[PDB]
């Protein structure tokens, strides 16, 4: 069920119909991996079995030494906030003399517990791998002896097995300098993942929404290297809480527009500076200017309020009265009349100014509809390929219905006299006033 | 570089109680097996007790559980072996070894660390010097030695000649007479016709009593 | 109890040929805990194989254990020089340590008849109370022998100690002293002192004897 309005006075796109998912908070979890105070040991044997176990235990004895080495649009409206900031608190709680113990008692019998740390937040603890208990109870005390010796090869591959995690977990956190994001299989497999979100202290339509779509819980998690003491191995993983869901959210896709004029440089220009997305939000509307940083996964929308403004709900106004007197919408100014076409929802936005050749292909056959200069809109429907100049664009082909919304090119209404042409970040009561000082003051002169 | 190093030889009387040693260096008494083994003269290798660092539990055979005890200092990393009421039938070298062996599921070690030994001879004997009785000769070549008899405590060194005489030499080993002293022989081979010529001396040396005797060895018809 | 036993007694063989050192023990012992052991005359126990058949660490590849159960074998596929010593065999259960007879490595020689001669009592040591008569069994091959008393052909009986020497370095033979230690008034009440050899390679025994006079 999605729709999509085209604008053809503003040359602008609307595409409703959308499920909200934004990321209002943030969720921290204690992954533990018990370790192994091990040292140079004194089997130095040359059986083949011997040799090889040698070897892997220092993959795990380096793997260690590697951890211990590590702890010694209008986007410039945007905020800057630190995102681990939450996680990387955590961490320095864990620090604190006392609360590594909490952790191991907590979860000394148990694969999983609730844990309250010393500031009074209750975190999810989960101990992942037991390499302590494999290799201090059936290796090590056959390494620190004089002569060894392997009993079976299964041995040897089994270790593998056991070691390889720890490896690859290392890997990343070496590479990424202990904050790693998307947060792989590695750091959490699906099954620890899930069993993490129906333990969480959340909605059971929270629970419902994050069990589904587990690869953008992941995109949108960071894992923190934390602390390496006694025999345990902590990490923290930040997964995001999402606070706002299911409020309608919609699309808003924008392209210059210019005049019409053949001659050249003789063209005013005008864009729309407030695409990206935006969702209901207590009574206000989120608006993300990079839409790059929300990702849309069927009808729903995942983005993170890191990257919006909190604007009043009449901005959803400047969509069919762009002027208005509730809000003042934003706009850009320039005089660059160049083509390029920007891909909807359900269709694609074409601008086609200049001596560009724009066009509207098929599948069976290419350029079934031509355009003329300006700025025009097909919908998706029965159009699969679109090429505007030498850039050929493929549509989505994803089904809906399309509405043509006529009106007048609003840029006809305004005197390309003294139209101010550098206008980066204003406004149409801004424009109206940066009209009347050239033209108000220059007439009575 | 581990090293086992025992205390040295003891002799002691019927009925009497040892300590014998085993130092530990370059390694901690905590992860060693420590097992006392003991060899009579000539026979084979016969086990006693021992200590398991790992468990700090000690263990003894039946056959001297009565009667000896294993002490593990981990402090010092020093195992001592107590063994009472002494008889003739304990005169042994005893050694501390590490007979452990550990194992798991992924495999089974052990560790082979030895001392040096600690004889322990045990007679009601005092001190004595030897008698040396000849072995006089009598086809194309003659035997003749001498006996080294009624001696306390070992060793006892024979040449011959002053060491001149060397080929066809065989000095036996002693033997622990029921008297409670060691005796020994030493015998040399030459040809017949050399003994109307060539005068032969043993020469025997017992050091613990400064006892020397150059013993000469004539033919006898 | 758990009673090991060991076979053969003396295993004679020359270097580049296998040695098969058996070890049989009268109930199961576990194959964990299973080790032998060399000595050579003089030093301690050298641990070789534990465990029935891992190696233990620096002994050469010519070392190989094997065995389960009840029975057990250590192989040596050819023999070094410094090989020839005495091989034990240690079982464990429950922490309790056996230890095997033991077996022999000997050097092999074509064999050799003993030189029997026999010496009877000096003049010298008489005059002290005891007699002692010596038979030397001189060079020979190989070490199984067995020497008889005979008093005025009265079979001797708990009076002699016999002591053997190490397998000589160059020719490799064995040399025997057995010696008879008697009373002064026992020695001077009999006649005919003989000493009686039996040995593989003498056809029939041989005897050497003495009268008093
Ligand atoms: C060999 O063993 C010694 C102690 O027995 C140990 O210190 C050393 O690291 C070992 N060598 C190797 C290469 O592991």
């Amino acid at each position: 069920n999605i729709t999509e309005e085209f604008y053809q006075s503003t040359c602008s796109a609307v595409s409703k119909g959308y499920l909200s998912a934004l990321r209002t908070g943030w969720y921290t979890s204690v992954i533990t991996i018990e370790l192994s105070n091990i040292k140079e040991n004194k089997c130095n044997g040359t059986d083949a079995k011997v040799k090889l176990i040698k070897q892997e235990l220092d993959k795990y004895k380096n793997a260690v030494t590697e951890l211990q080495l590590l702890m010694q649009f209008l986007g410039f409206l945007l905020g800057v906030g630190s995102a681990i900031a939450s996680g990387v608190a955590v961490c320095k709680v864990l620090h604190l003399e006392g609360e590594v113990n909490k952790i191991k008692s907590a979860l000394l019998s148990t694969n999983k517990a609730v844990v309250s740390l010393s500031n009074g937040v209750s975190v999810l603890t989960f101990k992942v791998l037991d390499l302590k208990n494999y290799i201090d109870k059936q290796l090590l005390p056959i390494l620190n002896k004089q002569s060894c010796s392997i009993s079976n090869i299964e041995t040897v591959i089994e270790f593998q097995q056991k070691n390889n995690r720890l490896l690859e977990i290392t890997r990343e956190f070496s590479v990424n300098a202990g904050v790693t994001t998307p947060v792989s299989t590695y750091m959490l497999t699906n099954s620890e993942l899930l069993s993490l979100i129906n333990d969480m202290p959340i909605t059971n339509d929270q629970k419902k929404l994050m069990s589904n779509n587990v690869q953008i819980v992941r995109q949108q998690s960071y894992s923190i290297m934390c602390i390496i003491k006694e025999e345990v191995l902590a990490y923290v993983v930040q997964l995001p809480l999402y606070g706002v869901i299911d409020t309608p959210c919609w699309k808003l896709h924008t392209s210059p527009l210019c005049t019409t004029n053949t001659k050249e440089g003789s063209n005013i220009c005008l864009t729309r500076t407030d695409r990206g997305w935006y969702c209901d939000n207590a009574g206000s509307v989120s608006f993300f200017p990079q839409a790059e940083t929300c990702k849309v996964q069927s009808n729903r929308v995942f983005c993170d309020t890191m990257n919006s403004l909190t604007l009043p709900s009449e901005v959803n106004l400047c969509n069919v009265d762009i002027f208005n007197p509730k809000y003042d919408c934003k706009i850009m100014t320039s005089k660059t009349d160049v083509s390029s076409s920007v891909i909807t929802s359900l269709g694609a936005i074409v601008s086609c100014y200049g001596k560009t050749k724009c066009t509207a292909s098929n599948k069976n056959r290419g350029i079934i509809k031509t355009f003329s200069n300006g700025c025009d809109y097909v919908s998706n429907k029965g159009v699969d390929t679109v090429s505007v100049g030498n850039t050929l664009y493929y549509v989505n082909k994803q089904e809906g219905k399309s509405l043509y919304v006529k009106g007048e090119p609003i840029i006809n209404f305004y005197d390309p006299l003294v139209f101010p042409s550098d206008e980066f970040d204003a406004s149409i009561s801004q424009v109206n006033e940066k009209i009347n000082q050239s033209l108000a003051f220059i007439r009575k002169s | 570089q581990v090293q086992l190093v025992q205390s040295g030889a003891e002799v002691k009387k019927p009925g009497a109680t040892v300590k014998v040693s085993c130092k530990i260096s370059g390694h901690t008494l905590i992860k060693l097996s420590i097992h006392w083994v003991r060899q009579a003269p000539g026979k084979g290798l016969e086990w006693m007790g021992g200590y398991e660092g790992e468990v700090d539990e000690i263990f003894y055979a039946q056959k001297f559980q009565h009667r000896l005890t294993v002490i593990a200092d981990t402090a010092t990393d020093t195992v001592y072996m107590e063994l009472g009421r002494l008889t003739s039938d304990d005169t042994a070298v005893y050694f501390c070894g590490t007979l452990g062996v550990t194992v798991t599921e992924a495999g089974l070690g052990i560790d082979d660390y030895w001392g040096q030994g600690t004889l322990v001879t045990v007679s009601s004997a005092s001190t004595k010097g030897p008698s040396v009785f000849p072995l006089a000769p009598s086809g194309g070549t003659a035997a003749l030695g001498c006996l080294v008899k009624d001696y306390f405590p070992e060793p006892v060194t024979v040449s011959w000649n002053s060491g001149a005489l060397t080929s066809g030499v065989h000095t036996f080993p002693a033997v622990l007479q029921s008297s409670g002293l060691y005796s020994l022989s030493s015998v040399v081979t030459v040809p017949s016709s050399s003994l109307g010529t060539q005068t032969y001396i043993c020469n025997v040396n017992h050091k613990p009593s400064n006892t020397k005797v150059d013993k000469k060895v004539e033919p006898k018809s | 109890e758990i009673v090991l036993t060991q076979s053969p007694g003396t295993l004679s063989l020359s270097p580049g040929e296998r040695a098969t050192l058996s070890c049989r023990a009268s109930q199961i012992v576990s194959r964990n805990h299973l080790a032998w052991y060399q000595q050579k005359p003089g030093q301690a126990p050298r641990l070789l194989i534990f465990g029935a058949s891992s190696r233990a660490t620096g002994i050469p590849v010519r070392f190989s254990g094997s065995g389960s159960g009840t029975d057990f074998t250590l192989t040596i596929n050819g023999l070094a020089p410094e090989d020839f010593a005495v091989y034990y065999c240690l079982s464990s259960d429950s922490s309790i340590f056996t230890f095997g007879p033991g077996t022999k490595v000997d050097f092999k020689r074509t064999v050799a008849a003993p030189s029997v001669f026999i010496f009877p009592p000096s003049d010298e040591q008489l005059k002290s109370g005891t007699a002692s008569v010596v038979c030397l069994l001189n060079n020979f091959y190989p070490r199984e022998a067995k020497v008889q008393w005979k008093v005025d052909n009265a079979l001797q009986s708990g009076n002699s100690q016999e002591s053997v020497t190490e397998q000589d370095s160059k020719d490799s033979t064995y040399s025997l002293s057995s010696t008879l230690t008697l009373s002064k008034a026992d020695y001077e009440k009999h006649k005919v002192y003989a000493c009686e050899v039996t040995h593989q390679g003498l056809s029939s025994p041989v005897t050497k004897s003495f009268n008093r006079g």
